RNA sequence: AACAUG
RNA sequence: UCGAAGGUGGGAUCGGCGAUUGGGACGAAGUCGUAACAAGGUAGCCGUACCGGAAGGUGCGGCUGGAUC
RNA sequence: CUGGGCAGUAACUGACGCUGAGGAGCGAAAGCGUGGGGAGCGAACAGGAUUAGAUACCCUGGUAGUCCACGCCGUAAACG
RNA sequence: AGAAGCACCGGCCAACUACGUGCCAGCAGCCGCGGUAAUACGUAGGGUGCGAGCGUUGUCCGGAAUUACUGGGCGUAAAGAGCUCGUAGGUGGUUUGUCGCGUUGUUCGUGAAAUCUCACGGCUUAACUGUGAGCGUGCGGGCGAUACGGGCAGACUAGAGU
RNA sequence: CAGCUUGUUGGUGGGGUGACGGCCUACCAAGGCGACGACGGGUAGCCGGCCUGAGAGGGUGUCCGGCCACACUGGGACUGA
């Protein structure tokens, strides 16, 4: 499944702006619905779990399979936050946002979905593959000369690219030089509020 | 600027040949986010004028905590009246895996890497009192070597020595 | 019991759940080839065959009998 | 105490009693459904509980509730009989499932509709 | 009656250690004396000697201080008791306050600490904590 | 002496 | 010879029912006293005996977990 | 007639110690059996008072029992 | 373009107002809510948590240091036998020598495969699956060590007794 | 649930079996087992494992893999490595 619904709805909630660039948000950025206007008991267990939905729908990820990179991440050497936001900055749809190709995430989702891409050659379809250092990530030969993704041609420059991928030239392909530790990773959240709240 | 959390407020009572008289304690932690913190109790008549009396008590109380660069050097196990809280040292990975009264302790005292365990009553002021007396029971490697009149590098393990070289190089 | 004699044998183990040291104490039949062993009397043993329903182990020697 | 009292005597946990019989291992239990009628509650909470005496299949005699308002049984109606207690109601450990063998839904739910048994709409 | 004499001469240096007597005498044992060498040589205490008693002789232990009143000693516990004695392997040796302390460990190439029984790779009885 | 109850 | 199943016999052992009867828990606005908590109006509790609608009373020994001048 | 303790001497023995499941013995008072004894006291009981009642408290009497010999009982807020 | 639902919103525990009802009807895991302005009952709007699922019941462990080896207690909260003697049992002062049973080091044999942990490979990814190494806490055989515990052979006088 | 045991415990000579053996038989001896729970009663296929738990533990034996037991109930042998 999917989440299909409002996008700003879900940044007033959790008090962020969770995409990049809105009007609708900062025109109010307190949470929606009737009663969004109150200054509200900010409990523990809320500043624990309103972080974890910051990730979410930051990347688009159901909780069951949230909760399986939590299951690894504790489980791999180094830290928890680290490895948590390192597996999720793999996945191929968010390697596509980095590289400057959609606009959104939930466009990154579905010409990854719609099948517009290859890694190794390889034909995939699967928004939650995870690429691997060294992997090419080539596109389609009939992706090229259409509208989505030659409307990203002349848009190479107004987001950053960060330093552990690469874009090149009119041959689109994109290059994982390794995977991306911590200062290379867009934070609008912190780390260990996640990792204490599957302590609970 | 610092760091406060209130831990409970609650109402008490005093019995008088009228009715009951009500007042309000409130139990506040005052750290300074890095290495010091402190406690204080206050109580009066209102709940605002009953935490502002917490927070000058718990800012005339601090006390420097011992720290390696996120964690506490070596297990404690604290006594308050009837309190016990157990707590011991853990990697950086970890947050800090604590109850709710002990949790405020050590937040404000700059502890980031934490298993903390409470062991005896339910109160939150004697779980507080606990945190406290296990804190205190801490102490520096660089003073168990002065008080054994040894070097440092033959009292404390190698592997915590390298998380000094680490932490600020 | 006619050419054959009884032994009590001993052995210490841990209890697993403790750890203190158990000693705890068997008795085991052995053949006589001539009755010479009375009460007392430190024995050797060597474990063989059945020789009857209970009997399993055989008489070596005996070293420092019954004082 | 003293290792070796551990030794002879050991740590032995304590006795629970089998908190829901009459079940006996079945998650659910049907059952006949005499005898519907109404009690009180205990001394405050006041009001009119509707529960049943329904003979199950595990062959004992229980007191069941009746969760929603207002029902169809009389005598003789297959009912399933699931677990779960009612404070207020000293002898009473089972319900009736709504949405069942003969126990009609609860009628105009338009909340919670899954418990007390209701269709959508139509 | 006695048992234990080591839990004893343990207690013996709590109790004066925890009321700032500067020394203790007790009876002396090859085994006492040779637990008197462990804390000297990691620091706990100072010089010992052996005076001589009536009957058999007699171990003497200068306790330390800091400039001001310091215990150089924190704690003492006996760990192998004698109705449940506790071995330790090479692997798995225990260790006092995450290292910070001292477990006087008791293996066949004399007594030894944890730090000098894991770099030799022997265990032994682990009599006492000290931290 | 004496005097229960709500 | 042994031998399953069956027959006969006297016991053992675990359950159900049982006229009538012993207490137990809980029900509300029942009836009759007021034994304990204040020196609770005769300080109270413990063991034991006898007695009494009922709590309880009295003897004998004991305890303070009472003795308020 | 008989049991234990303390101090001194250090004469002698040479760890002969501590604890002790089960078991055994002792164990206030009341009570039980047989046989004595019975001043005073005093459950039960009886009368008098008090009271709405008074199977109580207070008063006058009063049996067992309290004592002894020999057994049984094995309990106490047997408590520091 | 052919394809979204289910529970919950008094506290724990994320998420609040209106109408209806008036100790009724009902709710409820616990404390409890309802007797005319109910954030707890019923519907509505709004919201939160999840999502091809979401609840409920049953069952087990966790929380529970409420059987406590790790890791609890017994003056008054539950808990020291009325008191002693003593059987089995558990435990045992100082010291010499010795044995190598306990203990400890090493090596061999064994502890199947799968499962589990780790690292690579393959299924478009994942689950799943292939390989390698751990793990398999142990047990048996051989060879070292002798501090401690124990056995055996003596010494000692401080404990104990005369 | 506190006394269980007479082929019972041991020996000798025969018999028997693929094999040791009271496995069977005769004779002789008077033993064997038990408060470290005998003899009874209740329940249960055991394990690799699975679930939980920080661990130590507690619960469990379902798929798959190992061994065992049975094949309407009870008893028996035949054939054959
Ligand atoms: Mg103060
Ligand atoms: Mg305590
Ligand atoms: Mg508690
Ligand atoms: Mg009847
Ligand atoms: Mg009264
Ligand atoms: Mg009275
Ligand atoms: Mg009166
Ligand atoms: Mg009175
Ligand atoms: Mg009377
Ligand atoms: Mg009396
Ligand atoms: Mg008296
Ligand atoms: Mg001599
Ligand atoms: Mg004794
Ligand atoms: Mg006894
Ligand atoms: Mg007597
Ligand atoms: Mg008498
Ligand atoms: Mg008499
Ligand atoms: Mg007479
Ligand atoms: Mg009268
Ligand atoms: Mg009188
Ligand atoms: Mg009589
Ligand atoms: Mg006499
Ligand atoms: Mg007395
Ligand atoms: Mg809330
Ligand atoms: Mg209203
Ligand atoms: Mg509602
Ligand atoms: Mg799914
Ligand atoms: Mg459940
Ligand atoms: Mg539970
Ligand atoms: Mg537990
Ligand atoms: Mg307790
Ligand atoms: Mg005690
Ligand atoms: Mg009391
Ligand atoms: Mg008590
Ligand atoms: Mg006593
Ligand atoms: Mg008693
Ligand atoms: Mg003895
Ligand atoms: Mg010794
Ligand atoms: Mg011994
Ligand atoms: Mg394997
Ligand atoms: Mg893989
Ligand atoms: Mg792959
Ligand atoms: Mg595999
Ligand atoms: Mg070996
Ligand atoms: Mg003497
Ligand atoms: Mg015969
Ligand atoms: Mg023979
Ligand atoms: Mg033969
Ligand atoms: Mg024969
Ligand atoms: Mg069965
Ligand atoms: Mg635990
Ligand atoms: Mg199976
Ligand atoms: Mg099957
Ligand atoms: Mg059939
Ligand atoms: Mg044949």
């Amino acid at each position: 499944a999917r989440y299909t619904g409002p996008v700003t709805r879900k940044s007033r909630r959790l008090r962020t702006d969770l995409v990049g660039g809105d009007q609708a948000f900062e025109k109010r950025p307190y949470p929606p619905g009737q009663h969004g206007r109150a200054r509200i008991k900010e409990s523990e267990y809320l500043l624990q779990l309103q972080e974890k939905q910051k990730a979410r729908f930051t990347y688009g990820v159901m909780e069951k399979q949230f909760r399986r990179y939590y299951e690894e991440a504790v489980r791999q050497p180094g830290k928890t936050g680290e490895e948590l936001l390192k597996i999720l900055e793999s996945r191929l749809d968010n390697v596509i946002y980095r590289a400057g190709l959609a606009r959104t995430r939930r466009m990154a989702r579905q010409l990854v979905s719609h099948g517009h891409f290859n890694v190794n050659g390889v034909h995939v379809n699967v928004p939650s593959y995870r690429v691997s250092q060294y992997d090419i990530v080539d596109v389609r030969d009939k992706s090229l000369n259409t509208v989505p993704f030659q409307i990203a041609r002349e848009t190479a420059g107004e987001r950053p690219i960060p330093s552990w991928l690469q874009v090149v030239g009119e041959r689109q392909r994109v290059l994982i030089h390794q995977l991306p530790e911590r200062a290379q990773i867009d934070v609008p959240l912190t780390e260990q509020l996640i990792v204490e709240y599957y302590s609970k | 600027n610092y760091l406060e959390r209130v831990v409970a407020i609650n109402r008490v009572s005093k019995v008088v040949k009228g009715g009951r008289r009500f007042s309000f304690t409130a139990l506040v932690i005052v750290g300074d986010g890095n290495g010091m913190v402190g406690v204080g109790y206050g109580k009066a008549k209102e709940v605002p004028a009953a935490i502002a009396k917490g927070v000058e008590e718990a800012r005339k109380s601090f006390f420097r905590v011992p720290l390696i660069g996120g964690t506490i050097t070596h297990p404690v196990q604290g006594e308050a009246a009837a309190g016990v809280v157990l707590l011991r040292p853990a990697s950086p990975g970890t947050g800090v895996i604590a109850g709710g009264a002990a949790r405020a302790v050590l937040e404000c005292a700059g502890v980031h890497d934490i298993l903390a365990k409470s062991l005896g009553s339910d109160n939150a002021i004697n779980v507080v009192h606990a945190t406290v007396a296990a804190l205190k029971l801490l102490q520096r490697p660089e003073e168990v070597a002065a008080r054994r009149g040894l070097p440092i590098e033959d009292v404390a393990p190698a592997g915590m020595l390298k998380a000094r070289r680490k932490s600020e190089a | 019991m006619q050419k054959t004699i009884v032994v009590e044998l001993e052995d210490r183990m841990r209890h697993p759940l403790y750890g203190k040291i158990i000693r705890t104490t068997k008795k085991v039949k052995a053949h006589d080839e001539d009755s010479v062993a009375g009460i007392g009397d430190r024995v050797s043993l060597m474990e063989t065959r059945p020789l009857s329903a209970t009997k399993r182990w055989r008489l070596v020697e005996i070293l420092e009998k019954a004082k | 105490p003293t290792i070796q009292q551990l030794v002879r005597k050991g740590r032995r946990d304590k006795i629970s009693k089998v908190k829901t019989a009459a079940l006996k291992g079945s998650p659910q239990r049907r059952g006949v459904c005499t005898r519907v009628y109404t009690t009180t509650p205990k001394k405050p909470n006041s009001a009119l509980r509707k529960v049943a005496r329904v003979k199950l299949t595990s062959q004992v005699e229980v007191t069941a509730y009746i969760p929603g308002e207002g029902h169809n049984l009389q005598e003789h109606s297959m009912v399933l009989v699931r677990g779960g207690r009612v404070k207020d109601l000293p002898g009473v450990r089972y319900k009736i499932i709504r949405g069942s063998l003969d126990t009609q839904g609860v009628k105009n739910r338009k909340q919670a509709r899954s418990r007390y048994g209701a269709k959508k709409e139509k | 009656t006695m048992t234990d004499p080591i839990a004893d001469f343990l207690t013996r240096l709590r109790n004066a250690n925890s009321a700032y007597h500067d020394e203790v005498s007790l009876p002396h044992s090859k085994l006492k004396a040779n637990i008197a060498q462990i804390l000297k040589n990691e620091g706990y205490i100072s010089d010992f000697r052996t005076e001589d008693a009536r009957v058999g002789k007699s171990l003497v232990i200068q306790l330390k201080y800091g400039p001001s009143r310091e215990r150089s000693i924190a704690g003492l516990r006996r760990v192998s008791k004698p109705g449940l004695r506790v071995y330790a392997k090479s692997t798995n040796l225990p260790r006092v306050l995450g290292g910070l302390g001292v477990a006087i460990i008791s293996t066949s190439s004399g007594l030894l600490t944890d730090r000098q029984a894991a770099r030799q790779g022997v265990g032994g009885e682990v009599l006492a904590y000290v931290w």
